[PDB]
Parts: C-alpha cells; structure tokens; sequence
DNA sequence: TGCCTGGAGACTAGGGAGTAATCCCCTTGGCGGTTAAAACGCGGGGGACAGCGCGTACGTGCGTTTAAGCGGTGCTAGAGCTGTCTACGACCAATTGAGCGGCCTCGGCAC
DNA sequence: GTGCCGAGGCCGCTCAATTGGTCGTAGACAGCTCTAGCACCGCTTAAACGCACGTACGCGCTGTCCCCCGCGTTTTAACCGCCAAGGGGATTACTCCCTAGTCTCCAGGCA
C-alpha cells in the first residue's frame, strides 16, 4: 500500500505504467538530489531496462509544474526504442525525435520549436550524431534546463571530442546514464565524474593517487573519502538476492598448447626475421600485433604476401594451428550433440579464414559483420532465430555486437577469444545470456599456452579485479576431461572463472 | 641605427644570416645595406601589386588567390617566378 | 574472401574529369586515363626518391614536410606557403 | 627565423589601408627568405669563381644583375646605388 | 581546395614509396605536399596538352598528344 | 653549320646593342657560335616532332610558336 | 647595321636538314631569325654581366661558359 | 692543372689499346671537372642545410645518391663503401 | 691511390665549403670520381673499337653519351664541343 | 730524363660523433554511420577520320654574282703579373631597444 | 540586420645589434711587359641568288561510324569518430678519439 500510494503521488502523471520498489526509491532519491540541485550517474543494471526509472524521475519535474527544456543525447541504435519506451510508459508526456540531416533540422527548426518555455514543448530526442555536429547551431540557442544522457560509458577519457563539443553546454541538469562504468583504468571513472560534478571534481592532483601494513586500510580509505558517499549516491544495484531468475551459468578457459610451424614463425619473428624466412619462401614494425595475429594463425603472414586469394587447400589448415584443430574437434562434439554454437573473433582476417573452412566442411555459410548492410543483418537475425533452421553457426564479429542485437534463442556460444576490454566480452556473452534463455549455455575461450596472450588475459583479469574492487567495498582436455568438466573448477590445462559473487 | 642609410630592414638580420651562412671567409660593410635595398624593393613590388589587385577586386583583404594572381598577372614577377607553385 | 584493391587506379575517373576541367580542358578521351596514372606514377617515383635520400641522411626513417620540399626544389619546383 | 613584424611594416609603408592575411605572410616570408637564399649563393658561388676571399655590395650588384630579371633589375641597380651613397653618407 | 581525395592519396604515396624502399614513414604536412606537387605537374601537364590539342585543329585530347607533351618536356624516366 | 664571321658580326651587333667598348676574343666567339648551332638545332628536332604530330610534313612558324610556348621561355 | 640578314636561307635549311626536317615552309626564316635573337640576346646580357663583375673590359671564354651554363645550358668543351 | 696523368693511367688500365686525342682529353677533363664542382656544392649545400658545421663520407654518400641515377649510384656506392671499407682497414 | 687524394683534397680546402671534410670523404670521392670516369672511359672504348681507331675523339664520346640511355639521362643538359 | 715542388709520415690539442638516458605523440586491425561522391546504363549528337580535287608553294638544276676565308702586317689597348701601403674588417666586452610571444578587440562577410 | 571569428593593435620580456677599440692583412693602386685582338689589304673559290619549272601535298570540303557527355540512377567508399598498447623520433648530456695544424723527409710529374 505503501508503494503503490508513494508512486501515485510522487508520479502523478506516470500514466502509462508502473515501478517496481528499488528503483523507485532510486527516483526519490534522483528527485531529492534535484532538489538539492546535485546530479548523479546513472549505471543500474546490464540494461535491465532504464527508460522506466528516466521517466519516473522526469514526470515528477512535470507534476510539479517545472516546465523547462529538455535535451537528452543517445545513441541512435536505441533512440526508437527509446521513444517507443517513453510512448508507452507515459502518453501524457511530449517528446519528439531529433534526428535526420540538415533537412530535417530545418523541418524541426522551423515548426516544433519555440524559443519560450512552455507545457507545449516536448522532449527533444537527440542522436549522438546530433550531439558532435550541432553544438553551436542549437546548444547555443537553448538553455537546456533538462540534460540526460544514455549509454554513458560512451565518454572515455578527456579527449573524446563528443566531450569537446559537450563543453558546449549550458550544463546546469545531468544524468549520466550507463552501464558498466569502470572502462579498463581510472580514467574514464574520472571523466565521468568531471562531467557530472565539474564543479567538485575540479582537480586530479588529489584522486590521481591510486592508479594502482597500512595500505591495506588504505582500500578502505579510497572509498571512504569519495566512494563511502558514492555507493549512496550512484544508482546502480548489483544482484545479491534478487534476480534469482537469472540462469545457471558457467564459463571455461583452456590452457592447451601450441603447435609447431607457428612456434617456428614466431622464433623468426621475436627476432624480427620473418620476412627474412619468407624472403627465402618468396617488414611489419608493431610487433605486438603480429604476435597476436600469428596466435590468431599463420595465413595471415602468408596472406600478407600470398595472392593466393583463393587459398590452398584446408587439411594444410588443419594442420598448421592447434587451437583450430581443438576447435574442430569441439564442434564435432557441438555437432554431435546438435546445439546452437555461437562464435566471436576480433579480426575479419581471421573470420573469412573459418568461414571458408567452415563452408568447404560443408556446413553452411552463415556470416554477420560490421560490414553488411541491417537489413539482412536483421534477416540472419530471424533465419538464425527461425526454429525450422538446423544452422548451428552465426559468425559475427565482436566489436559489431555494440547495436543490442538480442539473440538469446541460442542454447550454446563459443568465445573462441577476448578482447582487452573485458565488460566488451560480458555484452558478447550477454549477447545470448539476457533473460529469456531456455537452456544451460556453456562457453569455452581459446588460449595459446606459452603465448603473450596469456599475459593480455591475465591483465584481463587483473581489469575484472579492478571491477570488483570498484564494486564492493597445460594438458589436453580427453573425452573423459572434457564429460566431467561439462557436467550438467581447478585443474591442469583448464580452469573454471570461479565464483565472481562473493557468498549469497 | 638603419636611419644611416634610410631603410627599413634588419641590417643586423641579414647580417647575422650572412654570417650564419659562412657563404664567404669575409663580409663587406655595406653588404647587408645593399641586401636591405634589394629586399625592400621587392617587398614594395609585391605589396603594391597586392594593393592593386585589391583595389581591382572591390576587396579589402590579401590572400593567397591575391598573390597567385598577381604572380601569374606580372610579367617580372613571372620570370623571376618560373616554377613557382602557391598553395591554396 | 581475400581482397587487395588496385589502389593504382584510386584516382577516380571525375577525379581527372574535373583534374582536367580545372586545367581547361574541354574534350576528353579514354586513354587519358591510363596514361594519367602513368604519367602521375612516374612523377611521383621521382620526389619519393628524393624525398627518400634526404630521410635516409637525416638518420631519421620517416618522412618529413622539410625534405620534401626541399626534394621538389630540387626536383626544380618551387612550392611555397608550407615554410620550404 | 620570422619577418612578419617588417611584412607589417612594409604594408604599413606601401598601403597601410589594406589588409593581409596569415597566409599571405606565410607565402611572403617564403619569398623573402628563398631571394635571401639566390641572392646569397650567388654572390657566394661567384666570390668562390674569381678566387676573392671577401663579398661586398660590388660583387652583390652583380649578382643582383645576373639572378634578377631585367626591368625590375635596373631598378634594383638604381634604388641600391641610391641605398649605398645614403649609407656612405652615413 | 584540395581535389584528389586525401585518403585515396595517402594509399598511392604510402604504397609507391614503400615499393621504392623500406621502411618509411610519412605525415599529415609531408601527404600534402604531395597532393600539392601532383595537382600542379597534372594540371601544367594537361594545360600543355590542351595547347597541342588546340594546335592539333582537334577538340578531343588523346595519349599520343599527352607523349607528345612528355616528350618535349623529357623527363621520361 | 653557319659561316664564322657572319656570326661574329651578328655577336658585335648584339654587343653594341647593350652597352659598347666591350671586347670579344676567339674562343668566346665559338662558344657563341656552338651553343647557338645546339640550342637552334634542338628547337627544329622539337619542331619536327611538332609537325609530324600535326600530321603534316610542312612545318610553320607557329610549330615553333608552339614549341616556345610549351618550352616555357618567352 | 641589320647584320642579321647574314644567316641564309641556306643556312637555316641545312640547319634544318641537320634537325632531320624534310621539309620547311617559307616563314619559317623570319622565325627562325627571331628566336636566335632572342637566344643569343639573353646570353650576351649574362656574359657582359659577367665581364662587368671581371672588372675587364673583354670577353672571355670562361664566363661564357659560366653563362652558358645559367641558362641551363651546360657547355663542355671550354673547361 | 688537370687530371691528365691520372686520365692516362686509368686509360691505359682500363682499355689499353686505344689512345685518346687532345681535344676529346680535355673535353672529358671538363666533364670531371664538372662533376667535381657538382658534387661538392650538392655535399656542402645538404650539410648546409643539416645546419651541420662538418662533412664527411656520409653526406658524400648522401650526395652521390642524390646526383646519380639508379643503376650508375648502386655501382658507385659499392665502389665507394668499398674504397671507405678499405681506408678504415689501412 | 688512383686519384690524387692529397691534391683533390687541396682543392676541397681551396673551396672551404665547409669547417672540414671526413676523413675518409676524400678517398671516397676520388673512388667515385674513378668509377664515373671508368664506365664513361670504357663505353669510349666500345665506341673505338666500333669505329677501330687508335685515339678517342670528341665525336666517339658524343656517340657514347647519347647512345647510353643512363649516362645520356646523367649529361641530358649538356653538349659537346664540335 | 732532371728536379723542385708538393706529397706523405709523425705528435698534440680540442670538440664533433657516437653512445647512454628519458618521454610522448604517433602508430595499427576492427566497429558505427554518414554523406557526397562515384560507378553503371543509355540516347545521342558532335566529332574523329578516310578520301578526293586542287593549285599553289617549295624542292631541283643551273648560270651568275659575292663575300667568307686564308695568308700576311702593323699596331696598340688592355690583360696578366707584381710591389705597397692603407683602410677596412674580424674579435671581444658592455648596453640596450626593438623583435618575438601572449592577450585582447573590433570590423568584414557569409548568412 | 547581424553575429562570429580571425586579423590588427596592445604590452612584457630578452638577446643580438651597437659602439669602440685593436690589429692583421686583402684589396686599391701604379706600373710594367707583352700579346692578342683588331683594322687593313689582297687573292681565290665554294657558296649564295634568281629563276624556271614541275609536282606533291596542305588544305578545304565531303561523308560516315563511334563513343564521350549529360543525365539519370544505385551503390559505396571517403571521412570521421573511436577502440586498443606500445615505439621511433626528440632532446640532453657525457665522453673520447680523429684529426688540423704543423714540421720534416723524399719521390714523381712537367718540360
């Protein structure tokens, strides 16, 4: 009774829905710090679903009669949604789409606009593109009194020039809407706060201590100065005891070893000799990248002079890498036990190079990238999705998972590897993993033993133990291995992420 | 110090980038008076040049479009500049 | 699929449509335009390897805004307003 | 190394009503400094011929009269001559 | 204003030079230049060969008027 | 090639026409005499490749027209 | 006084001739006439400019040579 | 002052079966000779522009590359690293 | 030693183009002085030896130069006395 | 082949050449997305081009005149070299003022 | 009518221009020798001129295929913004050994 009284009539025109406990004392809480005119980040939740609690807190402006200009800034995957969201959840609210090219700026500039404020004027939906070009033509043209921002891990450090033309802003109202916020270090934590409180966060000489007896206390300390105020003040709520709906779920990393005609390559290329063997079979500086595209597999150097477009034969693919050839072997087992197997890579040099052996295995070609258009992206989408379809592959490159594309309907996913930002690679699983899963998806990553790309995942885990700071405060896997590991946590070539929860 | 002779060049510009040049063991007097006198006539040439074309175009302002035309306009100013190439 | 684009051929036909027509040109041909990316190849070799022998006594192995224009000057064109 | 200030200046002397732009000055510096340059290799090619160990404002007029074309050539003669007996004047 | 794209220059130069000899690198100043020295030898070169067209009696340019320009001017290589 | 001392009065006359009481010795005037055969010989190879280009086996004086003007001297 | 009527027509015919032309029309003399002027007239002004800086009143082989190869024409043969 | 006796003797090394005349000695003296002075004011204008006070066999390196065309500069930079080569063993 | 070095040297001092030469430069240039003189010497000789006489003549060096492509594209700019 | 002039071997004293240390703005296979350009189709109309008649201007042969060219001849103004001595220019210490970097205003110009 | 943004005008600050003096020496100058250009003459003969004449070729016109040009339409690549972690140039300073300068012995290149 309680509830529902307090989300009556602190929201007495949220007419088109309902909200649910915790977030709404989050939108009292938003409204209090309104009203002590403090703005706050927004980052609750891996999109539970966030538009809900934007108009909880918005309409409550409304409902007391403060009219005043609204701008919010977002990405434009999401905007129709958006405005679909905000349609839904209150009709009684006035909201536009601003977006389109020059043309439709001058369609919008010319009707949907007065200069005065006044219960007429509907929320203006701003693209990011808006946001980059627009900033004189229009920041500068309104006081926007109202500023609420999406996706706002989308400010990674100092220097990304949405921020520069953002400085562009009569930047009284914020709200920093995100999801996960630490991006890798500190410094996008500390962009993050100097865009919301520029006016506190004024300095880094003071919070630029902690990059990385007493020192142990010490951790405490770093939150006790900011973040003892800041778990209060940012609006996000991890699962401790609340969302038991969501799955089981498991995730394994292999630790087996590599093979020889790339160790071969790579002791000719530590040395910076490999194209001296290739010159010899018949120059690339940053050495870095041509070791992780040597672990990827050796084509790519072979590729690099080859011209062989079309590419010898693939029992030689089979042959060279032995991460691939483990791959084949567990997609027999996929294959075998017939689930929908989902795969992810970093680089299109190598996706066309599994592509073409999965197509010359006979198995059929199912490709998504950055580079095809949406429309058939959206087709695949619903072909992979279509229950009538046997196909059990959906080549998509990881980067290009960015849009929201929900493909939950698959039962299983393969990360063949991780990227360096690892909150990317939780999209990448969340990708199939968001409520609605109907069965246990199981993940197994490939990584090259003896490789630097152990070290680039060992740092990956040294960012996930930041993550959770930031939060709280070599053998071959035989069919016997792999049966026990699958069934349905420590051991030598494999190992289990352990529990990331620190007790229910 | 440049009253002397009534000009209006660094004498002692020049003359330092005589001498930072080493084009020679030694260096007359009235070596840099001379290239002073030489350089202010150009200098005068091209900004008069510049001035007319102005005048000419209904323009208050110099440009590189200005000195292109200029250049290709003069006939002096051709010769002296064969394979000149201006940007913008 | 492997892809390596001509490149050679990235001087797009209105690139010398209006490469001409700024040169007054009023009627064109078809072969112009393969010899055009001749004659462009062949100019471009020659500053590039001017502009290489002034890197490689710089000591330095990248290219700098100095040497190249001191490499078209000695090719025997002068080029103003960058500073050369 | 910059003239600007004495582009300034010079503008200012020729026609101190019209303007000038950043770079215009870019290309006029240019041009000044690279006739610099002629002028002084030259005068410092043709000392190194006649075996002179010394380059004055003589061997300059020379050179003066070999790099520059001919009109603005006898004027330069004219206005250095006139330079020249100001300077001996002193 | 520029009238070759900028990025399909930076493809030329960087691929030619690179052929001609290892490990080079260039910049923003040094692509430009380039850009600049390119359009001023075609654009000399296509007025030249506009000129020997117009003396040829005929309107329509062809290679053998663009050789002939190149041959006058003699720096084939 | 052309007759020496023809030349030479053509040299003096071109002297003269600058600025007098100036004196010629020998070898300078056959330097004159070869570098005025090269230049000229040069210009009619350029003029011939000109004509035949014209598609004609005449070659006028605006073939040498052409030929200055595409030269770039004046 | 108008010495330049001492090139002849044959003159220049054989000159021609030497070019490898086959066949020269008849205005060609006057042409002719005029770009050897101007040719030798630009290397004359550069070599009595050069005589002037000598401070000698003839002259010489050596800085003919030396304006010869001012204007781009490189002469050997003359040291 | 030439280079007579060292033409002679590479003559008489080189295709000792043919003389040279008097007119074509002095003609290729010149061409020496001119190479000569090209090659020194190209080493000096570039160390010049290095605004480097000193010369040595890297800028006569840098040189001769740049007034050598290809195949003629390949042969006489490994005609001259040898040569250096050499002066440094001796 | 081919080539004077002590005497080209002189010269080099002569013209103080700059505070010294290397110290090796000399040798190296009287080496590449030596090779240039050596292919332009030799195609001389093929020229003699086409035409069979005793003594180069300026006219066998013209044929030289303008018949050898690179060594006409090195002296492109220049003639030769008679 | 004579010799005398320059060419070559040895000691020392600096100062450029190389070597070691330190930093950061530049580089690299991928993505979204966003425009303006660029690639392909087609009708056509202008022009490129083959062929013919002409009549006129240039190549060819030969008689006729012409001065360029060879061989001396005299002569002298100006070049090539040398001795002097004198003014002028390199080197160095103290001084400043005008040239160079930062900061701000205000008028021309597409809209 | 207007606002916006880059150039014109402002001051503060420092290192090279200035002055003076000294002293060493390159040029200004006079003067000589000689020689090479220069005016002059004469003889000789290949060469230039004129002219008739033929003929072939520039030219102007005619007549026919073909293929850029414009225009339209559909694709897509440049251009941009951004992600990722490191390295080659920039810069500074130290050190040390190469050789300029010099002197002394001797051989080779010009006449």
């Amino acid at each position: 009774e309680t509830v529902i009284k307090l989300q009556n009539e602190l929201c007495p025109l949220l007419t088109g829905g309902q909200l649910k406990s915790y977030q709404l004392k989050g939108v009292k809480w938003l409204i209090s710090l309104w009203q002590n005119g403090l703005n706050g980040i927004l980052a609750d939740q891996m999109g539970l679903g966030k538009t809900i609690q934007t108009i909880g807190f918005l309409s409550h402006l409304k409902g007391n009669g403060l009219d005043g200009p609204y701008l919010v800034i977002a990405p434009l995957s999401t905007l129709s949604n958006w405005f679909n969201e905000i349609a839904r959840f209150t009709p009684s609210i006035n909201a536009i789409i601003y977006h389109g090219d020059k043309n439709q700026r001058d369609e919008l500039r010319r009707k949907h606009m007065p200069k005065t404020v006044g219960p007429k004027f509907p929320i203006v939906i701003t693209s990011y593109e808006v946001a980059m070009n627009d900033a004189k033509r229009i920041l500068r043209h309104y006081p926007w009194k109202y500023v609420v921002i999406d996706e706002g891990h989308r400010l990674k450090n100092h220097k990304c020039k949405l921020l520069r033309e953002l400085k562009h802003l009569k930047m009284d109202n914020k709200l920093l809407l995100t999801g996960t916020p630490l991006q890798n270090n500190l410094s996008e934590l500390w962009s993050l706060l100097n865009f919301i409180l520029p006016d506190i966060f004024t300095s880094h000489d003071e919070f630029e201590s902690w990059f990385d007896e007493e020192e142990e206390k010490r951790r405490a300390q770093v939150v006790s100065k900011l973040h003892g105020i800041l778990r209060p003040f940012i609006l996000r709520r991890m699962k401790c005891d609340v969302e038991l709906s969501l799955p089981r779920k498991k995730e394994i990393i292999m630790y087996a070893t590599m093979t020889d005609h790339q160790k071969k390559f790579q002791e000719h290329l530590v040395n910076n000799t490999l194209e001296a063997h290739l010159g010899e079979n018949a120059k690339l500086n940053n050495l870095v990248i041509q070791l992780r595209k040597n672990c990827n597999h050796p084509d790519l150097l072979q590729g690099q002079i080859d011209g062989s477009y079309l590419y010898p034969p693939v029992e030689e693919i089979v042959g060279q890498c032995g991460k691939f050839r483990l791959l084949e072997r567990l997609l027999v087992r996929l294959f075998a036990n017939n689930h929908k197997v989902l795969i992810f890579s970093q680089w299109t040099k190598l996706l066309d190079i599994m592509d073409y052996y999965f197509s010359e295995k006979g198995f059929e070609v199912c490709r998504i990238d950055g580079s095809v258009k949406l429309d058939e992206r959206r087709r695949q989408i619903k072909d992979f999705s279509d229950e009538k379809s046997s196909c059990s592959i959906f080549l998509l490159s990881t980067r290009a998972g960015g849009l929201g594309i929900n493909l939950t309907a698959a039962d299983t996913c393969i990360l063949y590897d991780s990227d360096w930002n690892p909150q990317m690679d939780l999209q990448a699983m969340d990708r199939c993993h968001r409520i609605g899963q109907t069965k246990p998806v199981h993940v197994y990553r490939l990584s090259t033993a003896q490789s630097i790309e152990t070290r680039v995942l060992k740092r990956a885990y040294s960012k996930l133990k930041l993550e959770h700071v930031v939060i709280g405060q070599q053998t071959d896997i035989s069919d016997a291995d792999l049966d026990r590991l699958l069934d349905r946590v420590k051991g030598p070539g494999w190992e289990v992420v352990l529990p990331s929860s620190g007790g229910m | 110090k440049s009253m002397k002779a009534g000009l209006q060049f660094p004498v002692g510009r020049i003359t330092r980038f005589l001498k930072k040049g080493r084009y020679a063991q030694r260096l007359g007097g009235g070596a840099p008076v001379y290239m002073a006198a030489v350089l202010e006539y150009l200098a005068a040439e091209v900004l008069e040049l510049a001035g007319n074309a102005a005048r000419d175009n209904k323009k208050s302002r110099i440009i590189p479009r200005h000195l292109l035309l200029a250049i290709r306009n003069d006939e002096e100013l051709g010769k002296l500049l064969s394979g000149v190439t201006i940007a913008h | 699929r492997k892809v390596l684009r001509d490149n050679i051929q990235g001087i797009t036909k209105p690139a010398i449509r209006r490469l001409a027509r700024r040169g007054g040109v009023k009627r064109i041909s078809g072969l112009i335009y393969e010899e055009t990316r001749g004659v462009l190849k062949i100019f471009l070799e020659n500053v590039i390897r001017d502009a290489v022998t002034y890197t490689e006594h710089a000591r330095r192995k990248t290219v700098t805004a100095m040497d190249v224009v001191y490499a078209l000057k000695r090719q025997g064109r002068t080029l103003y307003g960058f500073g050369g | 190394e910059t003239y600007k200030i004495y582009i300034f200046k010079v503008l200012k002397q020729v026609h101190p009503d019209i303007g000038i732009s950043s770079k215009a000055m870019g290309i006029m510096n240019s041009f000044i400094n690279d006739i610099f340059e002629k002028l002084a290799s030259e005068s410092s090619k043709l000392a190194r011929y006649n075996k002179k160990p010394t380059i004055t404002s003589r061997e300059i007029q020379t050179a003066v009269r070999l790099v520059l074309p001919g009109e603005l050539a006898k004027h330069a003669v004219s206005e250095g001559t006139k330079a020249v007996t100001k300077f001996t004047s002193s | 204003e520029l009238l070759i794209r900028k990025l399909p220059f930076q493809r030329l130069v960087r691929e030619i030079a690179q052929d001609f000899k290892t490990d080079l690198r260039f910049q923003s100043s040094a692509v430009a230049a380039l850009q600049e020295a390119a359009e001023a030898y075609l654009v000399g070169l296509f007025e030249d060969t506009n000129l020997c067209a117009i003396h040829a009696k005929r309107v329509t340019i062809m290679p053998k008027d663009i050789q002939l320009a190149r041959r006058i001017r003699g720096e084939r290589a």
